[PDB]
């Protein structure tokens, strides 16, 4: 063994502990049920107020809506994000760095869609996700110029090394967007695959579980999804990333897959997921697919945690965070809309 | 009579003893209480049977304690070079086996606790692969106790 | 020889400061820099 | 991993070293030349004896340090966000202490063994301060390593502790359990070493 | 007529035959221990039948404790240089074997029970890899038994 | 008349046999295990068609345990430095050879299960580069012999 | 009558009381200022108050250079073996003990300093802890005093 | 070891002056506190070598 | 006559010349066969006409065979220093010439059987290259019997 035990407090330990006090404040089952319990968007931020959100709703205008609470959930998750970040030293920074890069890719996504839709990259900067950044200034003031982007995201943005999955910047008008984005994200999760094994420990160990799960998943829905469309197997099974336990033969199975009982088949195989694709009934009324591993990510993130002198507790803080905000907007949704039959569809943390 | 010397490797062997069996004590116990601590927050009413680990860990410190005593009772500075060399072998073997058992039990009793705050079922087996290191230091304490009587 | 006492004795004291000297070389070219500060 | 490297070419290389010098000294029939009588002999047991209540009080400071580290960094961590860690979990510190604290006890009572001999021959300083030197030395090592390791499994098992505090305040009384069992090897480490130098006279 | 330094090499053999087998049957343990944990949650059932490989681990620390009894019992005061070279070369033989048979042991059934949660049939496969990697540790028990016992 | 630290290094042709042998046994069986474990996940069926690689491997550890064996029935007290030299380069290259040629087995049947869990027509050319692996460990014995015997 | 490289030890003694201890004080400082310093840009108002774990660390320096003069103050052409040994054993102490207990300093006063920007109350736990890690280089200092005037 | 602390400190400080301008006065009493090391080294070496 | 500890030498030769090329042509085997397990899932046909990286790792053995046998038949007891460090030198050369062959032969094999799963044209290339590898050790030998036959 590594014995992380020995120094990950040397520098990471003041965040590691944090980060664990961050993690308190994520709203427990009973505080889901109270949030439930409330009538409209106002009574909704009254109880949140007893939580550890506190007064962040307080100085936005007494009309609530959901954008706006969004918005909030959003910007709080940044700034302490930011402030791990910028307290985070040289491998706790890179992992951090990390994590941004699943934003800035959907970032640089938005970006090239609207520079060859003709529209200027200041004005599509709002639009971007807070977390995913493009400070420099060498992609902006494109002039519209896709080469002139890919140009700029080659030279300064981390995202050059995915971009080498290209072949030059007219791919940027060739393939479709949403293969660019899946080309990006396969690259991206393979490299931190990587960087959590180079890191090893219990680093590794908490880690490369959740990313093993997000390849199986990305590998399944982008199956699932693809089947109905012009996205050939072939093209498809490009898509596939190559960290989750289904590599020898399981993404090939998937790529000659021709309907969701074959990916079911597929699934089968392996426990863990036979299950979620079995609870995963999809008719009206009861879970889908992507609530069964929306369920599952949750329950890895959670189990994160009982490892200690590691870095995954960042990443499972981030994403446990992103899902107690989706589902306080879920609930606000549920209150605005007046469905209270669907709002016990959040999925609970801790 | 005996070299001057003699009484070096006798004393070695009780240090040895006591040190190695001391890290693999210490790195049973830290890395079993790190797996509690960690654990207990989601599985609260699981530490006290949790802690076995931790006792296996100090019965190894125990074992490295026992053989260092009975080396440091029996070391006289006229020992022959022959019994300050079986209290070497005894030193080394009781505290090596320590060494090897605590580290086992630090990772089994880690992985185990973990699992049973998932897994109830699972204090049974982690029980069983606790004992089944812990036996390796004692039949270090065996040898050791063999070659320092001898 | 190789070695004399007074050598021996010197090299084994040079030694353990040179292990202890290591050490904290080790933990020093550790130490890094924060890369940014906070808005 | 630059010194890491370093640090692995030099023990390969000298261990390389001594596997061909041993294998030398062997064939050639110049095994009498290696004679470690001569240097556990010469070698003066002053020298023995000083770094053994050197690294006696030395090691026991470097887990306790070690350790303290390893918890204060967890203990100043979660109270940030539950300030209540850092008047509860002191203990774990004050464990990491007392590793010292015993450090600084064996010390004394090795140092209280030492006495000059006023001879050169060994035939004239004899088994009795021979032994004396070399039993300093192997208690100073126990204690020194024991405690070394002992302050290092606290502080390990309290920033554990703290971290658990953090989030449910009823854990670091059940927990403080580990720590004390981590506690003993610090004093069997005190005892073996005293059971070493119980019968150590130099002079 | 024979030196005094001679018994060294015969401790050493002793103590290396307990400490290497002990540090090999620790290696076996924790991996397999590590295995059953992270297989435990899910599929509960499996971990007796899957404590194969923490039993065939202890065999090696057996297998170590054998020879190490038997050099020890074997020790004397005026052992030739030859019947101490013999004891060290058993003692190295078996823990190093042991030690060898313990890293097999430990990624095979780390592995064996990690599939056989997902696999069943792989359950009788996982057996016959663990026997081959005790049978490692075997040849290294007869060689040391061989070199022990000239 | 001879010197007395000869059957040091005939033990050491002995221990060394046996114990390189028994780390590339161990190291082929561990790879092998560890993909077979891998690729039995989707296909049962050839579960013990790809146990070949473990056979493969455990006869290095039984050449390295043939050449043991004859240097521990040839060792006596008075076996001239040359003797010892002779079986302690046989138990050298028997070990090492046999150490790389279980690297060289675990790598090869490891790619070859995993290959041959999605091609079916890989498994003759993974028993062929076995083979060719296997002899690796031929030549290592063969040379232990002429040494030994001589 | 005395060896003429007697008082080399002694010399070394006070050179390592001198620079461990600067390294160690060294380290608290780099760490302690690390922190301020990403410290301050949001709360420039607690730099004084931070500035203890600097001042800490000089202490620990002081620790050393104290201990470093003594031995210097003590060395003389006819230093004999014993009185070497002893500032030897000193030096190393000092040196040893100020370098964990900078070590320890600069770790708890970056994560402190940072903490107390964020909580106000952590201020005093974080010189509690502080005092402790220095009390370390203390004991040190105390043995190192112990020793050179036995 | 003095050189080590001024580098780190007088690094970050200068990095971190740019954002607060009120942290020029910490930074110097570090480096004060970086630099008596040296001269710390420096005593000892005179009082030996002026022995 | 001649110093007893010559033949030291000439085993180390054998042993070197069997143990380095055999570490070679192993992984030269070892990668040639990750290369045909990978290629082989889209292209099967063409592992027979892709075993050949292996079968010029075995030849290297082969090379390091011969020095070794003949090593071990020039071998004599009364082995002039001279001669001995003749054999010594012949085995390290034949042996490091192999292993560095082998190395080049499993970086070429590999890559050249991966891109001829692409580019049947590469297949003459491949060979080539092998040959202008393999010619490596055949200069390791030819320089090997020169010294044994001096
Ligand atoms: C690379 C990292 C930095 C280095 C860190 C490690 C440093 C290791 C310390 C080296 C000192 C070793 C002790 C030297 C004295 C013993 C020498 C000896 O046995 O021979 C003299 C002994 C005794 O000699 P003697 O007693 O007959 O000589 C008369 C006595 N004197 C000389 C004192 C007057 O045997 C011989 O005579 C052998 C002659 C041949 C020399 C063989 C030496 C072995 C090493 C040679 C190869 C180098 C190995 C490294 C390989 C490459 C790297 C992996
Ligand atoms: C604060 C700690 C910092 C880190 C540690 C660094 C400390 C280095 C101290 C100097 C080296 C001392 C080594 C041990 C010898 C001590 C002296 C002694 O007792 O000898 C008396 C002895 C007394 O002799 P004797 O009586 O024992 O000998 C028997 C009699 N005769 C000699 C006739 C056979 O004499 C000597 O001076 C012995 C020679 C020792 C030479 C050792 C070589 C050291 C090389 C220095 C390091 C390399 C420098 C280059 C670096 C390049 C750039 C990085
Ligand atoms: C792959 C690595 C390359 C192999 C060589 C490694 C480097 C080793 C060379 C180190 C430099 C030393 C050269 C000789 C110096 C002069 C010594 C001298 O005077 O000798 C007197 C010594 C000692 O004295 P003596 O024995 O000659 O005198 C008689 C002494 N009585 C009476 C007691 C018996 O003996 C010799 O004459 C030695 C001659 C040959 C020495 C050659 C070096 C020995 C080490 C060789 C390598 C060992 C490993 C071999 C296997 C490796 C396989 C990977
Ligand atoms: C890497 C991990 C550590 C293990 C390797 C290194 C171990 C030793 C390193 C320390 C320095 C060298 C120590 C030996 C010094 C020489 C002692 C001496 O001459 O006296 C011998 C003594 C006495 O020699 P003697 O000449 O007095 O002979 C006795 C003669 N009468 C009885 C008449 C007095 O006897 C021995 O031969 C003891 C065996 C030990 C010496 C050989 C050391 C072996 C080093 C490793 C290589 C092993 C070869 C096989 C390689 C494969 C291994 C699996
Ligand atoms: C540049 C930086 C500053 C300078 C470097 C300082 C730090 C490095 C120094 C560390 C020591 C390195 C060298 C070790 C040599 C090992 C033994 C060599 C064998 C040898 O030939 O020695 C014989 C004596 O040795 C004996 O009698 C055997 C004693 C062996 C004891 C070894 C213990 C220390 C090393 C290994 C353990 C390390 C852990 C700490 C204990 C010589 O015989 P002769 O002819 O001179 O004899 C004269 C009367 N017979
Ligand atoms: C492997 C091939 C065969 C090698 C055989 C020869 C012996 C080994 C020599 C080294 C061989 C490999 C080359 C390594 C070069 C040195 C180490 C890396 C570079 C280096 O030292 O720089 C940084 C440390 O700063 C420094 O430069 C500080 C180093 C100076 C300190 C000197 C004090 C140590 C004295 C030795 C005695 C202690 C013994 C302890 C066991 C480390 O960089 P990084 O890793 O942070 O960055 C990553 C890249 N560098
Ligand atoms: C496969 C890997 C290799 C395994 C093989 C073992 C390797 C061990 C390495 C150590 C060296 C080999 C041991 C045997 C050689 C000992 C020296 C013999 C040379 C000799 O004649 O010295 C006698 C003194 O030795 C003595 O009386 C010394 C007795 C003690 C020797 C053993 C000590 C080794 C160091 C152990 C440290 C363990 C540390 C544990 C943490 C002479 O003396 P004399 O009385 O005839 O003087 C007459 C003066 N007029
Ligand atoms: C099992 C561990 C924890 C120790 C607790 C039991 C103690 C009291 C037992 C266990 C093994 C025992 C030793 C076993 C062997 C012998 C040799 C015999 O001729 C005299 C007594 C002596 C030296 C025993 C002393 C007491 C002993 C150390
Ligand atoms: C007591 C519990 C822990 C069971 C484990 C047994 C251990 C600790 C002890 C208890 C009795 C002991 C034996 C009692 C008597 C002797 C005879 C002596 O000449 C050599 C040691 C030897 C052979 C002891 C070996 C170790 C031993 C078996
Ligand atoms: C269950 C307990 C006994 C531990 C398991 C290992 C047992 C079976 C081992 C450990 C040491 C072994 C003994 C060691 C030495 C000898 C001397 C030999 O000439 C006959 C066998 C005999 C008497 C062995 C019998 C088996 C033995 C007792
Ligand atoms: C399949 C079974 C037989 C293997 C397990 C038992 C092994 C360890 C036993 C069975 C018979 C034993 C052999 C029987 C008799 C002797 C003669 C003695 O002078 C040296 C040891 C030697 C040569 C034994 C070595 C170990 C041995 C091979
Ligand atoms: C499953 C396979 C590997 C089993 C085959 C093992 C073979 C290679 C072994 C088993 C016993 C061995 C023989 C045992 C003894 C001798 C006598 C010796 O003077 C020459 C070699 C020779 C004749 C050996 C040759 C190799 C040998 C036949
Ligand atoms: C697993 C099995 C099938 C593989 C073969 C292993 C057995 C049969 C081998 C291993 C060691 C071998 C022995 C090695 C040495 C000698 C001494 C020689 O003068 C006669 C043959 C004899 C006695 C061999 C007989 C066969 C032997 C016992
Ligand atoms: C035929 C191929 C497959 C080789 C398999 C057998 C090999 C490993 C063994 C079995 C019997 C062995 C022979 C048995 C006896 C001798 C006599 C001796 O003075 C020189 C070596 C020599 C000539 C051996 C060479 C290697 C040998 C031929
Ligand atoms: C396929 C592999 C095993 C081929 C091995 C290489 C063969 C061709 C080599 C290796 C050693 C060689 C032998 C070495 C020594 C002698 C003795 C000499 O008086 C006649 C030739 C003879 C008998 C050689 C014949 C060829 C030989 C057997
Ligand atoms: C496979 C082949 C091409 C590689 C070996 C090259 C051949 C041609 C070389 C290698 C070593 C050479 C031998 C080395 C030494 C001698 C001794 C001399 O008095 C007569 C020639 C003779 C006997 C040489 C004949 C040619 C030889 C056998």
């Amino acid at each position: 063994s590594f014995f992380p035990e020995l120094y990950f407090n040397v520098d990471n330990g003041y965040l590691e502990g944090l980060v664990r006090g961050l993690k308190a404040g994520v709203l427990s089952q009973a505080d889901y049920l109270n949030l439930v319990q409330c009538e409209t968007l106002e009574d909704l931020k009254l109880h949140l107020q007893s939580t550890d959100y506190g007064n962040f709703l307080a100085n936005e205008a007494s009309p609530l809506t959901v954008s706006v609470i969004d918005d909030k959930l959003k910007e709080k998750m940044v700034v302490e994000f930011r402030h791990m970040r910028n307290h985070a030293y040289e491998p706790l920074a890179s992992f951090l760095d990390f994590i941004t890069y699943s934003y800035m890719i959907d970032n640089v996504i938005l970006l090239i869609t609207g520079t060859l839709h003709q529209r200027s990259i200041a004005e599509l900067v709002p639009k971007c996700h807070p977390l995913g950044s493009f400070e420099q200034m060498e992609a902006v003031n494109i002039a519209q110029t896709p080469a002139e982007l890919y140009n700029a995201i080659l030279v300064d943005t981390p995202l050059a090394a995915f971009f080498q999955d290209c072949i030059s910047e007219q791919d940027l008008d060739e393939m479709n967007i949403e293969i660019i984005r899946n080309t990006l994200y396969k690259a991206y999760l393979e490299s931190f695959y990587k960087f959590c094994t180079l890191l090893g420990g219990t680093t590794a160990d908490a880690m490369c579980p959740i990313l093993e799960f997000e390849a199986d998943r990305r590998a399944f829905i982008i199956t699932i999804n693809s089947f109905g469309t012009e996205l050939s197997k072939e093209d498809r099974a490009k898509l596939f990333p190559h960290c989750g336990r289904l590599y020898p033969e399981g993404l090939a199975q998937l790529a000659r897959a021709d309907d969701y009982e074959q990916v079911k088949n597929v699934a089968d195989y392996y426990p863990e997921y036979k299950l979620l694709f079995e609870g995963a009934g999809s008719n009206p009324g009861d879970k889908t697919l992507e609530d069964r591993f929306f369920e599952h990510e949750v329950k890895l993130n959670k189990l994160a945690f009982l490892n200690q002198f590691h870095f995954g507790v960042f990443y499972a803080f981030v994403k446990l965070k992103e899902q107690e905000c989706r589902n306080i907007v879920w609930i606000a949704e549920c209150i605005a809309q007046r469905h209270r039959a669907k709002i016990d569809n959040y999925i609970p943390i801790f | 009579n005996n070299p001057e010397y003699s009484s070096f490797f006798g004393v070695m062997g009780a240090s040895s003893a006591m040190v190695f069996s001391a890290m693999g004590a210490a790195y049973g116990t830290a890395k079993s209480g790190t797996g509690i601590a960690a654990m207990s927050v989601m599985r609260p009413e699981l530490i006290m049977k949790s802690i076995i680990p931790v006792v296996m860990a100090g019965i190894i410190a125990i074992y490295g304690l026992v053989v260092a005593v009975l080396i440091a009772n029996s070391l006289t500075d006229g020992i022959t070079l022959y019994r300050s060399f079986l209290q070497l072998g005894a030193g080394l073997s009781v505290g090596l086996s320590g060494l090897a058992a605590g580290f086992a039990i630090g990772i089994v009793g880690d992985a185990g606790v973990r699992g049973t705050a998932q897994q109830p079922r699972l204090f049974v087996g982690m029980i069983l692969i606790l004992i089944f290191a812990e036996v390796l230091g004692l039949y270090g304490l065996i040898v050791a106790l063999i070659l320092s009587t001898k | 020889g190789f070695f004399s006492p007074g050598i021996w004795m010197g090299l084994l004291t040079t030694l353990f400061m040179l292990f202890i000297f290591t050490y904290g070389l080790h933990m020093i070219l550790s130490l890094k820099t924060m890369d940014r500060f906070d808005d | 991993t630059g010194l890491e490297l370093l640090y692995l070419g030099i023990f390969v290389a000298f261990w390389a070293c001594m596997i061909v010098v041993g294998i030398c000294y062997t064939i050639f029939d110049l095994g009498f030349r290696f004679d470690v009588a001569w240097f556990l002999t010469e070698t003066s047991p002053f020298m023995w004896s000083n770094l053994g209540i050197g690294l006696a009080i030395s090691l026991s400071v470097v887990g306790a340090a070690w350790g303290i580290y390893i918890t204060g960094s967890s203990i100043i961590g979660g109270g940030v966000k539950a300030p209540r860690i850092k008047t509860k979990n002191l203990v774990s510190i004050i464990f990491c202490e007392a590793v010292a604290i015993y450090g600084i006890i064996m010390a004394i009572v090795i140092s209280n063994m030492a006495e000059p001999f006023s001879a050169t021959d060994p035939k004239a300083i004899g088994h009795r301060n021979y032994h004396a030197g070399y039993s300093m030395f192997g208690a100073g090592l126990t204690v020194g390593l024991s405690n070394l390791f002992c302050g290092v499994c606290v502080g390990i098992v309290g920033s554990g502790a703290a971290l658990a505090d953090a989030q449910n305040p009823s854990l670091f009384v059940k927990i403080l359990i580990v720590e004390i069992f981590g506690s003993a090897i610090g004093l069997f480490g005190v005892i073996v070493a005293i059971l070493q130098t119980s019968r150590v006279k130099m002079g």
